[PDB]
Order: C-alpha cells, then sequence, then structure tokens
C-alpha cells in the first residue's frame, strides 16, 4: 500500500534471524506470503535478441493517392535452429507502420524483444498463432506446426478493405487481421533471432513466387520508387558499422501517405491582362519556330498531306495558319501559362522598347527543304541568360503542370508501377514531380525553358516572390559514471556528413527534450553554421566539411574549453582561441553528442591512442590526455530515445500542480489538477495525458457474475470511480476512460479517432467466422458528447466510470446519467484509469475515488489487503503519473551480425543470422514491462531495492533451510546465477 | 484432465508405454505467463518412467499421449497438479500450469 | 540444491586468474566499480569451494602460483601478495593461508 | 473526366458492314483528336485513322479497307464504318481522345501522356 520501501525489506531481514538462530516458522511464512505472487517484486530472467529486416517497399492508400491498394510477397525458409541457447527460436514474418514500430535491442515491453506483432502498429504471423498487440492468439491450418526450413509463406495486403492474410505452403491460414487504422504507409517486415536464415521474394527480377498472386494482387517489386534501388535496410538504428569504427547516426527522414497525393494550383479561373493579342500570339509562333526547327532537325518535313511514316507535317505551310482547333491548342498553350505565372507571385508584362524587333529573327543556315522552314531563331538566350531565380521558377512551372497531369490521371483512375502496362492503367511516371527521376524532370523542362527565355527577351518584369521535435534530435552521451572533475581530457569527432551536429561538453543533469546549449548545462560547438552555444548562440569557428575531424579539449585546471578543426585551433572574432572560459567544476563533464535528421558521425574518445588523429599535431605535447584512454573495455553510451512514457508528475513543476485531499465531509478522496500559472504570461497550454500509478486486473475466468446491502456488498464485483470537470473547463477538450500498458501516444491533436484499434477474426475451412476480438490500448469517452446534450456553465461535470472484473465490461455514466457508449474486454487485463485534457481554466480536473450503492470503490480493486473494506481510502502509492515524450535509454555493448546479400535473381535476398547474443532482464510486474539490467547504474533506487531484495532472499534461505532454498532456485535459476557471475559490467 | 496441443510432429509411432525410461526438455510456466520451470537451464535433460508415479498424473497423461520427438504444449487443470496444498513459495494455492514438453530419446 | 561443481570450480578459477590479470595491467575501470568488488567475491567463491575440497591437485598447484609464482614453483607475473590491495581483499587472502 | 463510350462493331462474315458509334461525355475543353486503337487478342495494339476537329483525318496501316470515320464536334460524337471485313481484323477497338492536334504537340511529355481512354468494343470477323 505504501510502495517499494527498502526499511520494510530490513525489517522482514531482521525478522528472519536474529543471533544466529534462524526462527523457521517466520521463515516460511515469510517465503509463502511474498514470493508465490511473483507481484511487488521485481523480477529477473535471461533474454534472446530479436532484429527486425524489411524489403524497403513502402505502400499505403489516401485520398486521391497515386499509389495500388492490393500487395503480396513471398517468404522462404531454409535454415533454422529449434532451442538456440536455452530459448526458442524467434522467426515472424508479416506487415510493420512506418510511424510507431520503432523495435530497439533489448528491453521493450512484455518479458523480452518486441520484433513483429508486439504492438498495435504491426501484425505477423508464425506458422501457429498470429501476433498483434502483444497477444497470440491461435490459428487453425492443415499444416499446424512452426516455421520450419523448406516452408514458404505468401503474405497479402488488401488496403480497399483493412484485411492482412497469410498462406502456409498454399494452405490457406483461417485467421486474419481487420479494421486497422490506415494512417501512414506498410511495409514487410521479418523478425528473427540468431539462428535463422531466411529468403526474401518481391517476384520479376528479384526472386520468383513458389505460388501464383491471387487475382488483383501486385507482387511487391512493383512498388520500388524510380529515385532508388532496391535494398534491405534495417527498420530503424542509432549505429552503424564502418572502415572507422562505430558510427553514431543520427534520425532518418521517412515519406507519409500523402506525399503521394498531387496538390497543385488552379489556374484555369485566373484572369489576365490585356497581353494575350499583343503578345501571346508572339509566344505561340516561337513555340512554332522551335518545334518547327526541330523537326527539320530530324527527318520530319511538312508534305500536304499528314503521314507519319512519311514524315509529313499536317498544315505545311511557313506561317502555321492552323484553322480554330489546331491554332487555339497554342494559344491555350500560352494562356495556360500566363495564368500560372499569374497564380504565383510573377507578374508578366511587355516592357521592352520594341525589343521583338530588335531580336535576330534570322538564324536560318537553309536547312529546310520544304515549306514549313524558314523557322526564325530570335536567339533570346544569346541576347539575355536566365538568372537562378527564373530556373527555379521554370523549375515550379514544370512541377505544377507535373501535378496537374498527375491529378487527372488519378482521376480517370491510373495508378503507380515499377513496369508500364497500357492495358492495367498502370503508368511509371505519375508520381509527384519530386518523386520524379532526373530524365523525365529534364524531358518536361526544355519547352517552357525555351518559352521563359521569349518571356525575358519580350520584357517580362516576373520576379519570383511538438511531436516530431523529439524525433529530428538525437544526444549520445558518455554514461555518468565517467565524469571528470580534474585534469586535462581530449576526445575527436569526425563529421562524416556535414550539417545539424553539435559535440562538446555536457553536465551529468542534462536533460534529453532539451537541445544542447539552450540551458546552461552543456557547452557545445555547432559546425554546421559555425558557432558556441553555452546560453544561448554566438559566431565562433567555420563551418566544417564532410570528413573533418573536430578535436575537443577542456581543462579543469584552467577551467576552459578549446576546439580545433583539422589540427588548427579555432578562434572566436576577437581573436581568442578559447571558446569558454571562467567554468566552474562543480559536478563534474561528460562527451556529448547531438545529431540531426539523416545524420551520421564518428565520436572518437581515443581508447587507442594509433588510432586517434590529429593528436599528435595538438594536444599531444600541450599536456592533454585522450578520454578514455587507459580503460580495458570501450565507454558505454547512453542514447536519448523519444518513446513516450508515463512518469509521476515532479513536485517541483513550474505549470502543473496536484492536490490531494481527503477525508471531508460527503466528499471522498480525492486528486485535483491545478494549472500554477493559467492567464500569465510566460504560460504554456498543451494537451496533457494523466493516468493512475495503480491497474485493476480482470478474472483469469468470465464466468458470468440509501445504505449499501452487506450481501450484495460482500458478493458484488463491479468497481466505480468518477472525474469531476470544474467550472470554466471546457467539456469539448476532456477525455475520460481506462489506458493499456502500452499507450505511446503523445499526439497533440489528440483525437478519439485517433486511437488504435484492430479487429482479429477466425474462421473455419468454409469462412463461417466464429470469433471477432477487438483490440486496442484506450478505451475512453469524450466530455464533447455529454456538453453537446446541454457559455461557461456554473454546474460541474461528472462522469463515473463502472468496470466489472467478472463479467469483463465497463460502462460509462455523466451526471448520473447512463451513457450508450459501453466497452468489452478480455481475461487477464489490467487498465490504468487515465485523463486526457487540455487546460482552460485555472482548474482542470478532480479524479475521485469514492464509491455507490452496491458497488465497491477501487481501493478494493487496486490493494488486495483490502479487498473487503468499502470504506474508500487513498493510500500514499495511487499517485498521478502524466506522459513524457522523451527519456534516456542504455546503448547494448554488442548487436547482431545480420549479413543481408541478394542470392540471384530466381533465389531472391537472402538474410541470415547465427551468432548467438543474450542479456538479462529485470520486469516490473505492476507495469509489464522490463529493461536491462544493467540499466540499474543510473537508476539508485531501483539498484538499492533489488539488492535488499536479494538481502531479504539470503536471510530467508540462512541457517540451513534447504526448503526455502529449493523454493528460491525456481525464482533464481543456474544459468541466471552462472550469467551473472562472470557479467563484467 | 490435461490438453495436449502440437507445436512440432513427431516421429508419430514409437509411443512409450509403462515402464520405460523418457527424458524430456521442458519449460513450465504459470497461466500468467509466469515462468517457474526450464529444463534447458540446467542444461540436462529431466530423466522419468512411467508407471512410479514420481511425477503429477496430467505430465504422465501429457508424456504417454504423446510420441517420439514431438514438441507439444500441455495444461494442466489444478486437480491433476497440485491442487489445493501447492508448492510453499512456488506455486499459488489454485492454478493451471503451463508446460512445452519435446519428447527425446525414448528408452 | 545441486550445480555442476566441476565447471563451478573450473569458471571460479578462470575468473580468479583473469581477475588477477587485470589486476595486474592497471585500469581505470575495474570490474564492479572497484577494486574491492572485483576481488572480494570471486576470492569468498575460491575460499568456499576450497574448503568444501572440490579443487584437484593441479587446481590447487594453480591457485597457490596465483597467489605467489616465486615461492611456490616446482623445478613477469605479479602474485596476488606484492600488489596493494584493500583491508577486505587481506582478510580473504587471510582466511586462504588459514 | 471524360469517358468514351465506344458501341457497335457486332460480329459479321468477310465484307459485313459495321457501324461503331463513340461519345465523349466530359469537359468541353480540350476536346479534340478522337482517334482510334485495336488491339488483337495476344497481339500488338495498332492505331485506327485518327480524326481530329477541323476534318483532319490521318491513316496508317490498319485502315485497310472500307473505312469511313467522321467526328462531330457538337456532341463529341465519332461514326465509323467499316464496309468491308477480312479475317485479321477481330481486335478490340478503342475510342481515345487525347488533346493532341492532328498528331503535334510542341508542349512535351506532360501533353503526349495527356489522354483519355474509352471502354471500347470488340470487333469480330468469322
Amino acid at each position: 500500500k505504501h510502495g517499494r520501501n527498502h526499511k520494510v525489506l530490513d525489517v522482514l531481514c531482521s525478522l528472519c534471524v536474529c543471533n544466529g538462530v534462524a526462527v523457521r516458522s517466520n521463515q516460511d511464512l515469510i517465503t509463502e506470503n511474498l514470493l508465490p505472487g511473483r507481484e511487488l517484486l521485481l523480477q529477473t530472467n535471461l533474454i534472446n535478441y530479436v532484429t527486425s529486416i524489411r524489403p524497403n517497399i513502402f505502400v499505403g492508400r489516401a485520398e486521391g493517392s497515386t499509389q495500388y491498394g492490393k500487395w503480396y510477397f513471398e517468404v522462404m525458409v531454409d535454415e533454422v535452429v529449434p532451442f538456440l541457447t536455452a530459448q526458442a527460436t524467434h522467426l515472424r514474418v508479416g506487415w510493420a507502420l512506418t510511424e510507431g514500430y520503432s523495435p530497439y535491442p533489448g528491453g521493450g515491453e512484455g518479458w523480452g524483444g518486441n520484433g513483429v506483432g508486439d504492438d498495435l502498429y504491426s501484425y505477423g504471423f508464425d506458422g501457429l498463432h498470429l501476433w498483434t498487440g502483444h497477444v497470440a492468439r491461435p490459428v487453425t491450418s492443415p499444416g499446424q506446426h512452426l516455421l520450419a526450413p523448406e516452408d514458404v509463406v505468401s503474405c497479402c495486403l488488401d488496403l480497399s478493405v483493412p484485411s492482412i492474410s497469410f498462406r502456409i505452403n498454399g494452405c490457406p491460414v483461417q485467421g486474419v487481421f481487420e479494421a486497422f487504422n490506415l494512417d501512414g504507409l506498410f511495409f514487410p517486415v521479418v523478425s528473427f533471432s540468431a539462428g535463422v536464415k531466411v529468403r526474401f521474394l518481391l517476384g520479376g527480377r528479384h526472386g520468383e513466387f513458389k505460388f501464383l498472386p491471387p487475382p488483383g494482387y501486385a507482387p511487391c517489386h512493383e512498388a520500388v520508387l524510380p529515385r532508388e534501388r532496391l535494398r534491405l535496410e534495417p527498420i530503424k538504428e542509432y549505429r552503424r558499422e564502418g572502415p572507422r569504427g562505430p558510427h553514431l547516426v543520427g534520425p532518418s527522414r521517412c515519406l507519409s501517405h500523402t506525399d503521394f497525393v498531387p496538390c497543385p494550383v488552379d489556374t484555369v479561373q485566373i484572369v489576365l491582362p490585356p497581353h494575350l493579342e499583343r503578345i501571346r500570339e508572339k509566344l505561340a509562333e516561337n513555340i512554332h519556330e522551335l518545334w518547327a526547327l526541330t523537326r527539320i532537325e530530324q527527318g520530319w518535313t511538312y508534305g500536304p498531306v499528314r503521314d507519319d511514316n512519311k514524315r509529313l507535317h499536317p498544315c505545311l505551310v511557313n506561317f502555321h495558319s492552323l484553322p480554330e482547333p489546331e491554332r487555339n491548342y497554342n494559344l491555350q498553350m500560352s494562356g495556360e501559362t500566363l495564368k500560372t505565372l499569374l497564380a504565383l507571385g510573377c507578374h508578366v508584362g511587355m516592357a521592352d522598347e520594341k525589343a521583338e524587333d530588335n531580336l535576330k529573327k534570322t538564324k536560318l543556315p537553309k536547312t529546310y527543304m520544304m515549306s514549313n522552314g524558314y523557322k526564325p531563331a530570335p536567339l533570346d538566350l544569346s541576347h539575355v541568360r536566365l538568372t537562378p531565380a527564373q530556373t527555379t521558377l521554370v523549375d515550379r512551372l514544370a512541377e505544377n503542370g507535373h501535378n496537374v497531369w498527375a491529378r487527372d490521371r488519378v482521376a480517370q483512375g491510373w495508378s503507380y508501377s515499377a513496369v508500364q502496362d497500357i492495358p492495367a492503367r498502370r503508368n511509371p511516371r505519375l508520381v509527384p514531380y519530386r518523386l520524379l527521376d532526373e530524365a523525365t524532370k529534364r524531358s518536361n523542362r526544355d519547352s517552357l525553358c525555351q518559352a521563359v527565355r521569349t518571356l525575358l527577351g519580350y520584357g517580362y518584369n516576373i520576379e519570383p516572390p511538438n511531436q516530431s521535435r523529439w524525433d529530428r534530435v538525437r544526444i549520445f552521451r558518455a554514461e555518468k559514471s565517467y565524469t571528470v572533475q580534474s585534469g586535462r581530457w581530449y576526445f575527436e569527432f569526425e563529421a562524416v556528413t556535414t550539417g545539424e551536429m553539435r559535440v562538446g561538453w555536457a553536465r551529468p543533469e542534462l536533460r534529453p527534450d532539451v537541445e544542447l546549449g539552450a540551458d546552461e548545462l552543456a557547452y557545445v560547438f555547432n559546425g554546421h553554421r559555425g558557432q558556441r552555444w553555452h546560453l544561448g548562440s554566438e559566431p565562433f569557428g567555420r563551418p566544417w566539411q564532410s570528413g573533418d575531424v573536430v578535436g575537443c579539449m577542456i581543462d579543469l585546471t584552467e577551467n576552459t574549453i578549446i576546439f580545433t578543426l583539422n589540427g588548427e585551433v579555432l578562434m572566436s572574432d576577437s581573436g581568442s582561441e578559447t571558446a569558454f572560459r571562467e567554468i566552474e567544476i562543480g559536478d563534474g563533464f561528460l562527451p556529448v553528442c547531438s545529431l540531426g535528421p539523416g545524420q551520421v558521425g564518428h565520436l572518437n574518445l581515443g581508447q587507442d591512442v594509433s588510432s586517434l588523429r590529429f593528436f599528435a599535431i595538438c594536444g599531444l605535447q600541450e599536456g592533454f590526455e585522450p578520454f578514455a584512454i587507459n580503460m580495458q573495455r570501450p565507454v558505454t553510451t547512453w542514447f536519448s530515445k523519444s518513446l513516450p512514457q508515463f512518469e509521476p508528475v515532479p513536485p517541483e513543476h513550474p505549470h502543473y500542480e496536484v492536490a490531494r485531499m481527503d477525508g471531508t465531509v460527503d466528499t471522498p478522496p480525492c486528486l485535483r489538477l491545478a494549472h500554477r500559472t493559467w492567464g500569465s504570461q510566460n504560460s504554456l497550454v498543451e494537451m496533457l495525458f494523466l493516468r493512475l500509478s495503480l491497474p485493476v486486473q480482470f478474472h483469469q475466468h468470465f464466468r458470468c457474475t440509501n445504505r449499501d446491502d452487506p450481501e450484495i456488498i460482500l458478493n458484488t464485483t463491479t468497481y466505480y470511480y468518477s472525474v469531476r470537470v470544474f467550472a470554466g473547463q471546457e467539456p469539448s477538450c476532456v477525455w475520460v476512460g481506462w489506458v493499456t500498458p502500452d499507450y505511446h501516444q503523445h499526439d497533440m491533436n489528440f483525437d478519439l479517432s485517433k486511437v488504435r484499434a484492430v479487429t482479429v477474426t477466425m474462421g473455419d475451412e468454409q469462412g463461417n467466422v466464429h470469433s471477432s476480438l477487438k483490440c486496442s490500448n484506450c478505451y475512453m469517452v469524450w466530455g464533447g458528447d455529454f456538453v453537446s446534450p446541454g457559455r461557461i456553465s456554473h454546474t460541474d461535470l461528472v462522469i463515473g466510470c463502472l468496470v466489472d472484473l467478472a463479467t469483463g465490461l465497463m460502462t460509462f455514466t455523466a451526471n448520473g446519467k447512463e451513457s450508450n457508449t459501453f466497452f468489452q474486454v478480455e481475461p487477464n487485463t489490467k487498465l490504468f484509469p487515465a485523463v486526457f485534457v487540455l487546460p482552460t481554466h485555472q482548474n482542470v480536473i478532480q479524479f475521485e475515488l469514492g464509491k455507490q450503492k452496491n458497488i465497491m470503490p477501487l481501493s478494493a480493486a487496486m490493494f488486495l489487503s483490502e479487498r473487503k473494506n468499502p470504506a474508500p481510502q487513498c493510500p500514499p502509492r495511487l499517485e498521478v503519473q502524466m506522459l513524457m515524450p522523451v527519456s534516456w535509454s542504455r546503448m547494448p555493448n554488442h548487436f547482431l551480425q545480420v549479413e543481408t546479400r541478394r542470392a540471384g535473381e530466381r533465389l531472391g535476398w537472402a538474410v541470415q543470422c547465427q551468432d548467438p547474443l543474450t542479456m538479462m532482464a529485470l520486469h516490473i510486474p505492476e507495469e509489464n514491462r522490463c529493461m536491462d539490467i544493467l540499466e540499474l547504474s543510473e537508476r539508485l533506487d531501483l539498484q538499492r531495492f533489488h539488492s535488499h531484495t536479494l538481502r531479504l532472499y539470503r536471510a530467508v534461505c540462512a541457517l540451513g533451510n534447504n526448503r526455502v532454498a529449493h523454493a528460491l532456485c525456481s525464482h533464481v535459476d543456474q544459468a541466471q546465477l552462472l550469467h551473472a557471475l562472470e557479467d563484467a559490467h | 484432465g490435461v490438453e495436449i496441443e502440437t507445436i512440432s510432429p513427431g516421429d508419430g509411432r514409437t509411443f512409450p508405454k509403462k515402464g520405460q525410461t523418457c527424458v524430456v526438455h521442458y519449460t513450465g510456466m504459470l497461466q500468467n505467463g509466469k515462468k517457474f520451470d526450464s529444463s534447458r537451464d540446467r542444461n540436462k535433460p529431466f530423466k522419468f518412467r512411467i508407471g512410479k508415479q514420481e511425477v503429477i498424473k496430467g505430465f504422465e497423461e501429457g508424456a504417454a499421449q504423446m510420441s517420439l520427438g514431438q514438441r507439444a504444449k500441455l495444461t494442466c487443470t489444478p486437480d491433476v497438479a497440485y491442487g489445493a496444498t501447492g508448492h510453499p513459495g512456488v506455486i499459488p494455492p489454485n492454478a493451471t500450469l503451463i508446460f512445452d514438453v519435446e519428447l527425446l530419446n525414448l528408452e | 540444491p545441486a550445480i555442476p561443481l566441476e565447471a563451478l570450480r573450473d569458471k571460479a578459477l578462470r575468473m580468479l586468474g583473469e581477475a588477477v590479470r587485470d589486476g595486474g595491467q592497471h585500469a581505470r575501470d575495474p570490474v564492479g566499480g572497484s577494486v574491492e568488488f572485483q576481488f572480494v567475491p570471486v576470492l569468498k567463491l575460491v575460499s568456499t569451494l576450497l574448503v568444501m575440497g572440490i579443487f584437484g591437485d593441479e587446481d590447487v598447484k594453480q591457485i597457490l602460483k596465483m597467489i605467489e609464482p616465486e615461492v611456490f614453483t616446482e623445478e613477469l607475473e605479479e602474485g596476488l601478495l606484492q600488489m596493494k590491495l584493500p583491508e577486505s581483499v587481506k582478510l580473504q587472502m587471510c582466511n586462504l593461508l588459514e | 473526366q471524360v469517358q468514351l463510350q465506344e458501341s457497335g462493331g457486332g460480329l459479321m462474315q468477310a465484307g459485313g458492314s459495321l457501324r461503331l458509334s463513340c461519345t465523349a461525355s466530359g469537359s468541353i475543353f480540350s476536346i479534340n483528336s478522337m482517334g482510334w486503337y485495336r488491339q488483337a487478342p495476344g497481339k500488338q495494339r495498332e492505331l485506327v485513322a485518327t480524326i481530329t476537329s477541323g476534318n483532319s483525318i490521318n491513316y496508317a496501316d490498319s485502315v485497310k479497307g472500307r473505312f469511313t470515320i467522321s467526328r462531330d464536334n457538337a456532341k463529341n460524337t465519332v461514326y465509323l464504318q467499316m464496309n468491308s471485313l477480312k479475317p485479321e481484323d477481330t481486335a478490340v477497338y478503342y475510342c481515345n481522345a487525347d488533346r493532341v492536334p492532328n498528331g503535334y504537340n510542341p508542349w512535351g511529355t506532360p501533353n503526349d501522356e495527356y489522354d483519355y481512354w474509352g471502354q471500347g468494343t470488340q470487333v469480330t470477323v468469322s
């Protein structure tokens, strides 16, 4: 009821044994009443590592998108080693979403690595179960066995109706996903552990399908973008391997489903100044001259009768002399061109002082030999060239034309394919102009270039006019155990890709949310634009180039920091060599670096002085020692992970305050949220995701099931908790309900339609479904629905949530009125009460933990010791936690060696892995998540609690209690002890 | 009783009988996915004989039902398990046991 | 409870040897964060296995060579006694010599 | 969107007369060059005589026989007549409208690929 206190553990240890004499009764009672639950005490185990690989094929759908819906690919298995290193080999194949699917090596939620199907963003199959939301559901297939060698899996995806189907060895899989969120792009993915060998088959050039695709399903290889070539790559990574060594890599840039749609500017309604009959005709004539010259250069000629094989121009007259349609074609050509120019900031004109007469119009080498020759060339480029802004303007004109073209192509119903197929309405060039290759970019620009030069010669006066913030930065720092408070130290940073990198010395208490140098916690240098940041910005030094090494030295004797670029010391504007001076030592300094989107770098601390470059040039004889030189093992580094998680609200938070009021008359214990700086300057308003620190767990079996009636109170199972919205706070900006442990969405524009949801349906052989289970991670109701029923109303809004742990359903009421919204869940599920609110008043919300007639309070559900106590109470363990976007994580010392290489045009792309890699995981029972045990090196409270837990284990096992030792052997096994014996970190 | 579900197919004809020796590499866990038993950690297959009731009845029935070389999952309801008088400090007094067994080297 | 004793003895011997070698070659990141945390548990395990009688003749000879390569030899490396150690390590080697 | 509904060209013996009606329903702008294509079963797609606004007709190899193609811009109606027949003439005919006039286009690929296909109909010769 109070929390994790080591003093209680010490009390139990003193209970066990005193003065060298063991009390067997106390030891047995403690072992019986503490160990079997496997809750409230941290757990330890050994797990394997899981890595995922994708084929770099992104497919999705949107309104007016240029992509295709149905897709299908093949995966074959060559070698599988069952039970490698005491654990079953992991191998799953499926689809993953671009946004939200960012697995990391180690840690994770659910007693091990996630892989495919352990989150609501990925869907997978492993030969016996369907995996989604970290939940496995058995499925019936003619061949029911785990993924074996020489087994082939066919994976298809339909976007018109959300449904992912699998087919093993031709035999269909009776289970299918449905009704999943369509935001983002889907890509194939395979997750695996050490000891596997698989091969992707996308058809066409790369691989051959073992079984024919279902009708209407296109091969995956047809979805490759023209700008890129096929290549196997991991999903996401914060490091890579190179000849220099481990290259730290920043966040990557990914496309979106809305990027493929064309969004041009309509110009048909645009009116034009009186320039049509004045200069539009002249522009048309110039276009005719250039186009006829192009024909004359080739074998095309002008015969009286139009013919293609005979090379005969239809008009066959020097002057175009076209009839109404043919002439109006070029008339509308130039009209649309002028309309596009006027739609943008460019303003057309003809102020040239009769420069048309001054034009040459005589470049006739007599190469023409027929009627439609003598096409004058104005030599407009020779007179005046095109400015860079003019060339850019040509570029956006071509882009606008291509975009409107793609718009009609989508309107008729065309789609994109890597292979051209006219009967199939598939065109490999209808992607947006940015996504087009340079060949078609040049092909759709020459005529516009000529027209724009004509405009220049004619005197045209046209003149050209939160959540993502965390995802665009990545910080790597040395571990807090390597802080230096004396001496002179040096390290190096190589910038492989120039731009958006910031290297320097930070402090142990540096936060991951804030940028480097924004706060006083870091002294950093930015070489992309050549400045130094301690608190603010100030120019210093020169920008770097690709392959440049910057050496950072710090001396705490002189309290200075010096940055050198390629062996030369950078100096400020005044000429001072030291970038910073008069720096208090404080608690020490650590090496730190920050990388932006699509950036790579090499952080060389200098374990081996031979590999350290430019050290002898500057630093060796100046008395500086390389950082981390004499240590035997490489430095463990911690990186800034952008996975949102719920953390307790700090008591010193400047903006939000939590009050704990209880025991009042006619009011149950409650927790009230208040805004400290509302209605004042320097106040920030944003979405706030709050939850309770303790969950309520449903029963294993769903076997049905004035003053309060005691018999019903003892026989009831329902529970109640309410949320009060104070007057002045808009009910339209509150969502009240429950959240599963796996909720990691920090959307600033949260809506009830943005929640995850997926229905898994099991069918029979004939296709008659018999089970359809819905899975999500957020069960809430919106206050907008209640207020709409009916300015600021003095009456508060009370929303009460009722749950039934036996039946398995939850209902919602507002102001004592039953609401139509209800939810149903599955057994063995734990939900935390939660509210998502946008503050708009000084008083925001109040969690009330009370009770109703014949309904029991949440305290009994949360705490076992008070299961039969109807009196509401708020023990100190119950607390309000808020979502936090960014956190710190520990980089693993070793990583899997995944080898990817195309086997052949008929074999596909082969992926293999054989080197085992295991880790020790510490699991929190209530939160249902685990982290690496080495992460306790910085978590000094969990470390102390676990040490006292081990002491308690020794105490209960002390003095020849062999039965208790046998019982303990199940909790801590031989393998864990042997692994921990040789654990050097 | 004991519910058996196959995971990897076995030999299919060499079924064990009474009086023989069977070695098994298994991994026991609670109903809530709380692991408590695994023979792979000790790196030694567990040997037992059918007919001397050294192991629980559900385990004997599951082992005898499945053939050699077969990997299967067994669900043991409490009445064939330890029941109310469960293992102190290891097993709660009311829970069903999930085992992932794989028969090999029948004798 | 049972545990493989031969493998445990070999693992403890190798761990003690590598710990002695790491202690000889001075480094700024000792295992466990300090010399005491690096040496005390291994010495405790070695002493327990020695008094329990698990070690054989060759293992005892290797332990004697580790403690002092010069005094204990049969017809360079730094012994555990020569290097500077805290008081807990001194207590452990006192138990060994007892 | 410009949709070209093409109906006619029923099965007839050699020498029979076939009438095909093509109607282009859509925006009146860029209505021109209501050309014709034909794809033989499992063979290449050839170009039938293309008629454009202004009474301009362009012939090709496939126009062999008695081909009379006339178009009306008032209602975007093309009345193709094939008085003779040959066994090789069996193909799926399509009526296609493209903004490109008389097969000439000084704009470039963006307007060359600016094309509006049609459903078409199957013409069979016994």
